[PDB]
């Protein structure tokens, strides 16, 4: 959260559309440690 | 024997798997870490048949 | 001698329009500017019993539902009160005392906040009129007043110290959560329909 | 935009997010662990 925002612009004439892409972090998810086998099953570890 | 083969028979002895100290342990820290994902998430309902799951599966000697 | 830089003269005929004044100090144009405490409040609306209980506001949260009761018992509030014969009287809750060392306390119900004064210099009380643009003064304030809890018994500090110590154990923000297959799959699947669709946009960009 | 995966980190033992802050004594002894260790450390490689 201390750098909570990516923010790109963008005014478009090619009829002036100024489009602003942002995208922002939310919440951080853990969890519990996995291995991932190379034949694809996971299991606890 | 391929892996996918091997997948499907551990499975299958699994199934019929009645009980195995290491996979008793391994189910009951499955089992905890559902219940602390269930209580993180404020779910009053799911954590109170994880927990009665959680003692019945226990008390061990 | 630093000469006078206005000499135009130019006046403003601007009249000003004043309202009787319920109360009027006597014999000093003093007032005491005094800190609000965050457990102390001031409701100057009268008052009225049935919207305040119907009003009240529960929350899961302990802590802030322990301060919202601190403030609002301590609350400084008023209301009207019939007097027995028939007429109308302004009633309020909170009383001044002053005890025989001459110190100043703040009395809300049984609750009792002890007043520190500081003496401020060139500090005065201002009206302000926006229509005109002007600041008419109103008075001095000569002391600057704190308002400090008597006591750690009193039950005012007891629920402060409760409702921040409290607060400051409750500190959890990472959710678990449970993985069931490999967090690299959607990666190496959207990679691999990415190259499939970049393949079929060569051929057509070729073929067009 | 949902849960993205960001990365991987590594866990201190015995701390709140490793297997082994549960299972008591005796499911200590069939994970092949000694009780007497502490934990503190990371198992990296």
């Amino acid at each position: 959260w201390e750098e909570p925002r990516l923010i790109l612009d963008q005014p478009a004439q090619h009829d002036n559309i100024n489009k602003r892409y942002e995208i922002r972090f939310g919440k951080i998810y853990l969890s519990r440690p996995t291995m991932t086998e190379a034949d694809g099953t996971t299991h606890a570890m | 024997l391929s892996n996918d083969e091997v997948n499907s028979i551990v499975k299958m002895k699994q199934s019929l798997s009645s009980n195995t100290g290491f996979n008793t342990v391994l189910k009951k820290a499955q089992l905890q870490e559902e219940l602390e994902e269930a209580r993180d998430a404020h779910d009053h309902e799911r954590v109170a048949r994880i927990e009665a799951e959680l003692k019945s599966i226990g008390a061990e000697s | 001698h630093t000469k006078s830089v206005y000499d135009n003269g130019e006046t403003l005929d601007i009249s000003l329009p004043i309202h009787p004044k319920s109360h009027i100090p006597q014999g000093k144009q003093d007032r005491w500017v005094v800190k609000l405490p965050d457990f102390l409040d001031i409701n100057a609306e009268p008052f009225d019993p049935r919207p305040f209980e119907m009003n009240v506001k529960t929350h899961e949260d302990k802590n802030q539902e322990l301060l919202d009761k601190l403030i609002a018992v301590n609350t400084v509030r008023w209301r009207y009160a019939k007097s027995e014969t028939g007429g109308i009287f302004k009633e309020t809750n909170s009383q001044i005392i002053q005890w025989e060392d001459g110190t100043y306390s703040l009395r809300v119900g049984s609750e009792i906040f002890d007043m520190f004064t500081t003496n401020t210099d060139d500090n005065y009380l201002v009206s302000e009129h926006n229509e005109e643009g002007i600041l008419m003064t109103e008075s001095t304030l000569s002391k600057s007043v704190k308002l400090v809890p008597a006591s750690f018994q009193s039950t005012t500090h007891q629920k402060l110290a409760k409702a921040l110590s409290a607060k400051q154990k409750k500190e959890s923000y990472a959710r678990s959560v449970v993985t069931k297959e490999d967090p690299e799959e959607r990666q190496r699947r959207l990679e691999s329909q990415e190259n499939e669709r970049y393949r079929l946009e060569r051929r057509r960009k070729q073929a067009e | 935009g949902n849960k993205v995966h960001i990365g991987k980190v590594p866990i201190m033992l015995r701390s709140k997010f490793c297997s082994l802050r549960t299972l008591d004594e005796v499911d200590l002894y069939k994970m092949k662990e000694c009780p007497y260790d502490m934990g503190g450390y990371f198992v990296i490689n």
